[PDB]
């Protein structure tokens, strides 16, 4: 009845905490938000745009050619 | 609802009220809502003879058998 | 406004008729029902039940000791 | 709409008796159905019966909330 | 029913007893479904109008709903 | 086959009624009407209080009462 | 639902409560509801006669049917708000 | 856990209730409601807890109980 139900909704927190655990886990083995580590990343999309939207040398030079 | 009234049909039941009134009378009709039809009614108070009355459920606090 | 923060410590109850209470709060409702346990006449000092069920019609006050 | 002829008096000198010989004279500043007030510069007088005899207390307040479920009548003094 | 009562008292003077004892004799200004009413020239007395009169309100009156046993016409 | 009380109120309309409060007081009067909270109109109520019971009016006209109080309905007084 | 509305921005403000018993508790309004329920931080006597069993408590939870006032001040409350609130609502 | 889910799986249990007026009611819960009627079988009623009626059945509105004495098996049950 009531006690099941209160089992119900402490079951799903209990399964949000093993979630927020393997959370964590899964943290340590991959990038930390707190440490701004999403920084690091790199982005094929941005550079290759870049890359190819530049002739092929930076923006530098690309008055020369 | 969790009292069936209907095996009381035609047997003498007691009614507590609220404001402290007790009546004992034959039960001969009821509703959803609890209000009685009591016939051969007596309010105890000690004693008075109505007949057939009317009891309102929503003052209704208690229900025994007699 | 809760009584969410109160569960299973002791409160004092103070009842309409001026009487009073010591217990431990297990369960409420919205009409504030509660569910006690090992309860006791505050001025009295006398154990009235290791499990009770008090209406919230009978309920004053409800303080957290 | 008698709820609505006690909006006519906001802001007016009212009247209230209560249960239980408690009375209140406040100048009316808020009401809902079920009769809940707002009054400001209040007083309320109590009149008890100990020792066989009549007294009537008072009590002054700048501001008070009312629980509606007390109250018996409203008028103005 | 007890709507066309409601509508078919109203200007009329009414008695309007409350669970204290209390009675008010004035003239049906307003009524509403939660037995709320508003009488205007209205006097408080115990129980019978022939009792001692308690207060004459000059203003109109509002009495509570919740409070109300009956309204009564003269 | 079943009797309903709202139907056993029904019948007794135009008769005489007797109308027990939760408190003491008794209205005996002619059923006019009544609607499905049990409120009821009178006609040329006579209202009493109960135990010597002093007799505290005699009605003329029509009495809506508020059926929140009512604790019984005798049929015919 | 308007004196829900009143009461929400009473919080953090130090109230009286006189409850129908002849109990009267001063404390600060923590929180509030649709009942007008109270929950009152911070507990403290204002009368030596009416004030009930207490001590250690502190934090309370006043249920709404059982107060009879609540005491405020004139600076807590716009009184111009309350009237123009009060003449919106509707009453049928 | 919720006072009506206790009530709810207490059923078939001895419970002690005290009304609005004083009366105890012993007996053994038979059916609750959402608005906490109970019905009870093998019911002893006392006029106050200084104590003697036996009643097969008895049905008590909810609105009149003060508080119900359950029986300490009640965690476990």
């Amino acid at each position: 009845l009531q006690k099941q139900q209160e089992e119900e909704e402490l079951k799903r927190k209990l399964k949000q905490e093993e979630d927020e655990k393997d959370k964590r886990k899964l943290i340590e083995s991959g990038p930390n938000l707190e440490l701004h580590e999403d920084k690091f990343l790199l982005d094929l999309s941005k550079f290759k745009i870049y890359y190819d939207n530049n002739h092929g040398y930076e923006w530098w030079d690309t008055a020369y050619l | 609802a969790i009292l069936d009234l209907a095996k009381y049909k035609d047997s003498k039941i007691r009614v507590k009220l609220m404001g402290g009134k007790l009546v004992i009378g034959v039960l001969k009709g009821y509703d959803q809502l609890m209000n009685l039809v009591l016939d051969d009614t007596v309010e105890y108070m000690n004693a008075r003879k109505l007949g057939l009355t009317v009891i309102r459920g929503t003052i209704l606090v208690s229900l025994s058998s007699a | 406004a809760t009584l969410k923060d109160y569960l299973n410590k002791r409160v004092v109850i103070i009842k309409v008729d001026g009487e009073c209470l010591i217990a431990s709060l297990n369960g409420f409702d919205k009409n504030t029902n509660l569910f006690i346990t090992n309860v006791f006449n505050r001025i009295s000092k006398e154990f009235i039940c290791k499990a009770q069920l008090l209406r919230g019609s009978e309920i004053a006050l409800v303080g957290l000791i | 709409t008698p709820l609505d002829l006690l909006k006519l008096n906001l802001d007016e000198r009212v009247y209230i008796k209560l249960r239980g010989a408690r009375t209140l004279v406040g100048t009316l500043q808020a009401f809902d159905s079920h009769c809940n007030i707002v009054l400001s510069d209040a007083v309320e007088t109590i009149y008890q019966l100990n020792n066989e005899e009549l007294s009537e207390s008072e009590r002054r307040c700048e501001m008070v909330f009312i629980r509606g479920d007390t109250v018996t009548l409203i008028s103005t003094p | 029913v007890t709507t066309e009562f409601l509508s078919d008292i109203i200007g009329k003077t009414v008695n309007v007893k409350l669970a204290s004892g209390l009675l008010y004799s004035g003239r049906l200004e307003s009524i509403d479904g939660f037995m709320n009413v508003a009488l205007s020239s209205a006097t408080e007395h115990y129980e019978s109008n022939n009792n001692k009169l308690l207060n004459k309100f000059n203003s109109d009156v509002f009495l509570r709903g919740t409070q109300v046993m009956y309204i009564s016409e003269q | 086959p079943e009797i309903l009380p709202l139907e056993v109120i029904d019948k007794t309309i135009n008769q005489k009624v007797l109308i027990v409060l939760q408190s003491n007081r008794e209205f005996e009067g002619t059923l006019v009407g009544f609607d499905d909270f049990v409120n009821v109109i009178l006609e040329d109520a006579v209202e009493w209080l109960i135990d010597r019971n002093e007799k505290v009016m005699q009605h003329h006209g029509r009495m809506l009462l508020s059926g929140n109080n009512i604790a019984i309905l005798v049929p015919g007084g | 639902m308007l004196f829900f509305s009143f009461f929400k921005t009473l919080v953090d403000q130090e109230v009286v409560v006189e409850l129908k018993n002849d109990i009267e508790i001063k404390g600060t309004l923590q929180s509030v509801d649709q009942f007008l329920n109270l929950k009152l931080d911070n507990i403290s006597c204002t009368d030596e006669k009416k004030y009930p069993h207490l001590g250690s408590v502190r934090n309370i939870f006043i249920r709404g049917s059982t107060v009879r006032y609540v005491y405020l001040n004139k600076n807590m409350v716009d009184t111009n708000l309350l009237q123009d609130a009060t003449r919106r609502e509707v009453m049928t | 856990m919720l006072p009506l889910y206790l009530l709810t799986n207490a059923k078939g249990q001895q419970m002690q209730i005290e009304l609005k007026n004083g009366e105890i009611i012993q007996g053994i819960l038979t059916n609750v409601d959402n608005w906490m009627n109970l019905t009870l079988s093998n019911v002893t009623e006392y006029s106050e807890e200084s104590a003697a009626v036996k009643l097969n059945e008895i049905y008590i509105r909810g609105t009149f109980i003060k508080f119900i004495k359950l029986q300490d098996n009640i965690i476990d049950k």
